[PDB]
């Protein structure tokens, strides 16, 4: 549901219980992909515009 | 000896550019004065038009 809401998948790797006592541990190991996104997204160096000539 | 020739007009004629000219007066100064107006319009200044 949460994929089908924004569009992110995850992949299924493995699945491990194990008891203690009286607790049993139940363990997902999910594992996901993406990709990193440059921040700095700043402001230009410049605006470019007139530049300047000399055909000698 | 009368040659009335006395012709500093950038007034006149100016950024409406012509690319042939000609000046009918033997007299050097006339022709002096067309040479440096048409220089001045060659200038490296960023406005061009290349005029003769």
């Amino acid at each position: 549901e949460f994929s089908g809401e924004h569009g992110i998948t995850f992949e299924f790797v493995s699945l491990d219980i194990s008891t203690e006592g009286d607790v049993v541990y139940i363990e997902f190991r999910f594992r996901q992909n993406y990709e990193w996104c440059e921040t700095v997204r700043e402001a230009d160096t410049t605006i470019e515009a007139g530049r300047f000539s000399i055909n000698l | 000896s009368v040659n009335p020739t006395p012709n500093d007009y950038a007034t006149v004629v100016n950024e409406c550019c012509f690319a042939v000219y000609v000046l009918s007066s033997d007299d050097t100064d006339w022709q002096e004065n067309l040479r440096d107006w048409i220089r001045s319009a060659w200038d490296c200044s960023k406005p061009q038009c290349f005029g003769h």
